[PDB]
């Protein structure tokens, strides 16, 4: 038997991972304070990394990368982009942003305020791509898994989180048409179920309306961005040759403008998943991240590129 | 006697030729008009410098050399430049249209139209020799002419002069100054076709020379002129034993015996020291020990590789200038007690040493300091196979897609020549692996 | 050594004339053909494009062709119109009325032999002809159909010489003439087989540049042609001035064309400074002369040309930086696929400039656009009688459509290929 412990009660993803492992027959769950575990499903806050890897005869694995918070906070992300030469202040795919301690339309964030007067201040994208019918804004969520060997796996199913309100240049106080979060929307549901559109439909739409595909017009840029971000921090967080090992699931959020240019908005370090895909994605984590280290008795695209120059 | 004939092929070969002959003129006191006032035997002689220069009755000292290119602009610069009077016009041979970076045009389509004239001019030089020793051939791997025409020429020379020795000086490609995507194709094609026709080949990696010029001469962006002047210093170190006399001088052919254990294993690694600027040479006299030490620093090698992760099969030291054996022996003893020098078990570990007393020379207005003493090491090490690996990988990436191959097929080549050459390179890498294993 | 230049039809002749004006100015050649420059660098490779006549007169090695007479008059009255050889003007009377079949099979066939006589006389006296460049549009009748006829006949007589075109692709934003997608598909069908190199100069992109970036509310032909002439000057700079590099058209082609059919290039120009700014701008979609996003595909090969006095160290560092930060857009199986040239002599009115030449699979977006308009008419057979009345079959239209769809599919195949 392999042995594991669960320490974050609110993870949907890992509640399903846990139930799958148990139903394998070959994993036993332990109480949260037993140190004799192979695998820790850790808490989000102050996970005790300094206590891992000191148990003779147990290979120990955890589902978080220490240091990844640098990518997953707004101020840290702005600082990492501006100060890292592989990204640079002139990075073309991230909006102009400025750290502030306590077409000139800006957004302030970390309750959100968008104005052209007046935390991070970020350039607000005034010319978004608008879906027809409804003349409406959206954002793209992608899920990405990084294994103990630092392979980068892009889950093949994404999701568009849409607005169901027409976009209004002349009202930035009213946030229902400008902010595409799932909670804030629940005209919810009119066009699609739960304001969620999946890749098959969106690809069909891009073919019929704009005579192109999702792969060519959008996905190349997404893959470029994800790979560039994670290759930037690899030296700081890799656990190769370390006494314990890590994997982690990340959530990348993107904006698409009216010329089919992709912009990074946010990296989320503890994402949830769209309902319909829990079953498949969680099974993929078990296959790729856990059994690879602890073998028992593809839905991902591996991102790798070694250009010579 | 014992004369040597030099052949300079394509742009890189020609321009390196210019640097070498200028330096030889300075070392021997020959003026640009060909006069040599110190030579009191008019119209002939068997002095050591006569291995490389013949003499006319009018006192002119004439290089034993042919320059060949398929277009005229580089050799036209020789025809109009400073040393235009050194060479007889029949020694400078040009066509009208080049090989456009394509091995197939240099070996077949264009090369076939000029090969007989080149061979006849070479024959004219050979007939003036009373005991011809062999040939020195200068060329790039990457150009269409330097690759393909050189291949053709080597094949014809084996026919016309039998087993007569042939040595190469070969320019290995680097991306920092490279100009063609297809250079890996040309490099494998010529290496395959020449392998049986060459007795010994000295490879010079443009990336190593570029690095050394930047790091040691403080040149921000080195030109071909900088690189060729340094290359010429290494060539001069190698041929100095043929061109000067002396009691501690050691013949290069005698080194070849030691450098080549099997016919295919004939690619020595060269290392030269000191390369230093005038501003840094001031008040800093470099001893025999300092330069001998610098010969085991990988940053001074002519080819990028790591001898610390291979095995030695031979190791030779060629000193010139103010150098006596006692200091050589003390330096060698120290190096043996301090460094990672592992020989194969079928070969003795003694270092072979030569000393020539004539001091090093530099060209006026150059970036090199004049120094009192210098050294060139020649080692036969398995680590040099790393350079083949790098080239083979680039070859594979393109060939799997057949990228650019249509340019070669359109001039009459077949794909079978690509795969036959690539297999021969695979077997060479395997040979270099086999020679480093221990006996049983 | 020598290049022979040909210009066919209205568009071809207008941009040809602008090209000759700009380069004559760069070499210090006045309208009479006399040299009055200040620097020996102007004449050292002058013979590439100019003949020497008696009196040290320099005469363009240029042939001027149209089925419509009067463009000859407008050229002859243009500022440099006296510089051209009078016997090199070959013009008919009829016109082609925007009908490719007239250019390729009927009116143009009658005149092509007289065009070839002038070509042959110019070629016979070249020390070592490297090849030919043709300027034309693909949307009219004369340049498209008769120009591709000329290409085929030249290949018959000079099969071992290089054939290069600068080909202006149609857009509804500049011409409303409804049959243009037929003429462009029929010409492209020829070009895939018989040229070594084609610069796609797209009137869509030129219009959008003049309108958005240069702020010209009603762009004229003069504004489009200013951009075209600056691009063409840029791309012939490396052959025209003495300078580190020893090349001919064949070696350039050998460096740029990995597969014989995929020889359609995307040009760019910047600015419309510092080396980082030039470098960033030349790789921006908004600076391309073909309406394509290079981030929707991958680069097979790229050439970058910088003009003006600047640090070569800095140019090298910036080219490496762009490759490192944009690595996903370059195919991994062609190592060292980006080439750089620097010319000391700037263009007129600028201290620093950059010209871009890209072989990108994103060019499929251009071919897709044209293809859509083609199908919209062919499915209703609209205006087809214009062509069948000249002897053509429907079958030739079917084949041309099929070949352009194949070209698209091939670009997609090499975009998706990997190394492992
Ligand atoms: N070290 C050194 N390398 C050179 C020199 N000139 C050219 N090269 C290198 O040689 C390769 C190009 O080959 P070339 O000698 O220019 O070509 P070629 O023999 O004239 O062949 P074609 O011009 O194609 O007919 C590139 O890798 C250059 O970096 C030179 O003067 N010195
Ligand atoms: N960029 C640019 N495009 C032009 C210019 N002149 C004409 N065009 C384009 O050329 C296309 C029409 O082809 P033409 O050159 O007029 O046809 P032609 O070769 O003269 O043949 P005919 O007029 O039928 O005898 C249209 O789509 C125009 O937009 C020009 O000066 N600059
Ligand atoms: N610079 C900008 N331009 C245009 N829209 C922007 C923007 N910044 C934010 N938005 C919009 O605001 C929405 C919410 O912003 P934010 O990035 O804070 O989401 P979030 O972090 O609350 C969701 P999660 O945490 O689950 O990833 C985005 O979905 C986007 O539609
Ligand atoms: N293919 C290609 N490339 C060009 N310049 C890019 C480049 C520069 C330096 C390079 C290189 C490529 O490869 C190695 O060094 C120009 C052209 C051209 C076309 C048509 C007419 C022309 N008249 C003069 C030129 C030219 N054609
Ligand atoms: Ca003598
Ligand atoms: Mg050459
Ligand atoms: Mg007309």
């Amino acid at each position: 038997m392999y042995t594991f412990v669960v320490r974050d009660e609110n993870s949907s993803v890992y509640a399903e991972v846990s139930r799958l492992l148990l139903a394998t027959g070959q994993w036993k769950r332990l109480r949260k304070d037993n140190p004799r575990f192979n695998l820790m499903l850790g808490e989000r806050n102050r996970l005790p990394f300094g206590r891992l890897g000191h148990e003779p005869g147990l290979v120990q694995l955890v589902n978080y990368y220490r240091g990844a918070d640098k990518l997953c906070r707004k101020a840290s992300l702005v600082k990492l982009i501006k100060t890292s030469p592989e990204l640079s202040e002139s990075c073309t795919w991230f909006p102009e942003s400025y750290v502030i301690y306590p077409g000139n339309v800006w957004i302030a964030k970390s309750g959100i305020l968008i104005s052209s007067e007046a935390h991070v201040i970020q350039k607000y994208l005034e010319k978004p791509l608008l879906l027809e019918p409804g003349h409406r804004k959206f954002d793209i969520r992608s899920w990405v898994l990084v294994d103990h060997l630092y392979n980068i796996y892009l889950y093949r199913e994404g999701v568009l989180r849409t607005s169901s309100e027409p976009y209004n240049s002349a009202n930035f106080q009213d946030k229902t048409c400008h902010l595409t979060n799932h909670c804030i929307q629940k005209n919810y549901g009119r066009y699609e179920e739960g304001n969620e559109m999946f890749f098959e439909e969106f690809n069909q739409y891009l073919m019929d309306a704009l005579n192109t595909t999702l792969e060519n017009s959008i996905l190349l840029q997404i893959k470029h961005i994800i790979r560039s971000c994670l290759m930037c921090i690899e030296p700081a967080i890799s656990t190769k040759h370390l006494h314990y090992q890590s994997f982690q699931l990340f959530g990348f959020d993107f904006m698409v403008d009216e010329e089919l240019k992709v912009w990074l908005i946010e990296v989320n370090g503890a994402p949830a998943c769209a309902q319909k895909l829990y079953a498949e994605l969680c099974q993929g984590i078990v296959d790729v991240a856990i059994s690879s280290v602890f073998p028992l008795a593809s839905i991902f695209i591996k991102l790798h590129h070694h250009h010579h120059h | 006697m014992r004369e040597c004939i030099s052949i300079h092929v394509g742009q890189a070969g020609v321009q390196i030729g210019n640097a070498c002959w200028e330096l030889y003129c300075l070392e021997h006191g020959i003026q640009p008009d060909g006069q040599m006032p110190s030579d009191k035997t008019i119209g002939g002689g068997d002095d050591s410098f006569n291995t490389f220069f013949s003499e006319t009755g009018a006192g002119k000292h004439v290089p034993r050399a042919v320059f060949v290119d398929l277009e005229p602009t580089v050799i036209d610069e020789v025809r109009t430049g400073t040393y235009r009077q050194l060479f007889h016009p029949e020694q400078l041979i040009t066509g009208k249209e080049d090989a456009a970076n394509n091995y197939a045009r240099g070996h077949y389509t264009i090369g076939k139209e000029i090969i007989d004239l080149v061979l006849d001019r070479i024959r004219k030089l050979a007939d003036q020799c009373t005991g011809l020793q062999g040939f020195l051939v200068f060329h790039s791997f990457g150009g269409g002419t330097g690759s393909g025409f050189t291949s053709l020429l080597m094949e014809r020379l084996s026919v016309d002069y039998g087993k007569k020795s042939k040595l190469e000086f070969s320019i290995y490609p680097a991306p920092q100054v490279s100009t063609a995507v297809v250079e890996p194709y040309n490099s494998i094609l010529t290496t395959h076709t020449t392998l049986e026709h060459s007795d010994c080949a000295f490879m010079v990696d443009n990336e190593a020379i570029y690095d050394i010029c930047r790091r040691n001469l403080d040149i921000e962006r080195p030109t071909y002129t900088n690189l060729n002047r340094l290359i010429s210093q290494i060539v001069s170190s190698i041929t100095a034993s043929l061109r000067f006399d002396g009691a501690l001088n050691v013949d290069l052919t005698e080194f070849q015996t030691n450098l080549v254990p099997y016919p295919r294993i004939h690619f020595p690694l060269a290392t030269y020291a000191p390369v230093i600027s005038a501003e840094k040479a001031y008040h800093e006299q470099l001893s025999v020990a300092e330069i001998t030490n610098a010969c085991f620093e990988p940053a001074n090698q002519m080819v990028k590789c790591d001898p610390r992760h291979g095995k030695y099969m031979a190791c030779c030291l060629l000193y010139r200038g103010d150098v006596v054996p006692k200091d050589v022996n003390a330096a060698i003893a120290t190096i043996k007690t301090k460094r990672s020098i592992q020989f194969v078990d079928w070969c003795p570990t003694g270092f072979k040493v030569g000393i020539n007393y004539q001091p090093p020379t530099v060209v006026p207005g150059g970036d090199l300091a004049k120094v009192q003493r210098a050294v060139c090491m020649l080692s036969n090490t398995t680590a040099i196979a790393e350079a083949w690996a790098r080239l083979d990988h680039k070859f594979d990436l393109m060939y799997a897609k057949r990228a650019f191959v249509h340019w070669y097929v359109g001039e009459g080549m077949e794909e079978g020549e690509f795969s036959e050459a690539r297999e021969d390179m695979a077997a060479l890498e395997k040979d270099y692996e086999e020679v480093g294993v221990d006996s049983v | 050594r020598e290049i022979v230049h040909i210009q066919a039809g209205q568009c071809g002749n207008q941009i040809g004339a602008k090209f000759w004006e700009v380069i004559s100015d760069e070499h210090g050649i006045d309208p009479t053909g006399s040299y009055h420059g200040d620097s020996d660098l102007q004449l050292e490779r002058i013979n590439v494009y100019y003949n020497e006549a008696a009196g040290n007169k320099y005469v363009p090695r240029a042939i001027l062709v149209d089925l419509e007479p009067g463009t000859m008059d407008s050229v002859r009255s243009g500022p440099f119109g006296q510089i051209f050889r009078p016997d090199n003007f070959v013009f008919g009377q009829s016109g082609a009325g925007n009908n490719w079949a007239k250019g390729h099979y009927t009116e143009g066939a009658e005149l092509v032999d007289s065009v070839l006589d002038v070509v042959r006389k110019e070629s016979e006296s070249c020390d070592c002809l490297q090849g030919f460049q043709l300027t034309h549009s693909l949307g009219g009748g004369t340049g498209s159909g008769m120009g591709t006829l000329l290409i085929s006949k030249i290949r018959e007589e000079y099969p071992d010489r290089i054939m290069n075109t600068f080909s202006v692709v149609p857009s509804p934003k500049v011409s409303d003439t409804v049959v243009e997608p037929y003429n462009a598909t029929l010409s492209v069908h020829q070009l895939v087989e018989n040229t070594d190199e084609t610069y796609c100069i797209d009137n869509e992109a030129l219009y959008d540049i003049c309108f958005r970036t240069l702020k010209l509310t009603t762009p004229t032909y003069g504004d489009l042609n200013h951009l075209v002439s600056a691009t063409m000057s840029g791309v012939t700079t490396c052959l025209r001035f003495p300078g580190q590099l020893n090349a001919d058209l064949r070696k350039l082609a050998v460096n740029m064309v990995p597969f014989p059919r995929l020889h359609f290039f995307m040009p760019g120009f910047a600015p419309l400074l510092t080396v980082p700014e030039l470098t960033q701008q030349m790789f921006d979609a908004k600076n391309m002369m073909a309406a394509c996003d290079p981030r929707h595909g991958r680069y097979l090969t790229v050439a970058a040309v910088f003009r003006g006095r600047m640090s070569m160290k800095e140019v090298d560092e910036q080219m490496l930086n762009v490759q490192n930060k944009n690595s996903s857009y370059f195919v991994e199986w062609i190592p060292n696929n980006v080439k750089t040239a620097v010319c000391d002599i700037p263009p007129r009115g600028l201290k620093m400039s950059a010209t871009f030449i890209g072989n990108s699979t994103a060019i499929q977006e251009l071919f897709k656009r044209i293809s859509e308009q083609f199908t919209a008419m062919f499915r209703r057979k609209a205006f087809l009688h214009w062509y069948t009345g000249e002897g053509m079959d429907e079958m030739e239209f079917t084949e041309a459509e099929s070949n352009m769809n194949d070209l698209v599919s091939e670009y997609q195949q090499y975009q998706d290929a990997t190394a492992d």
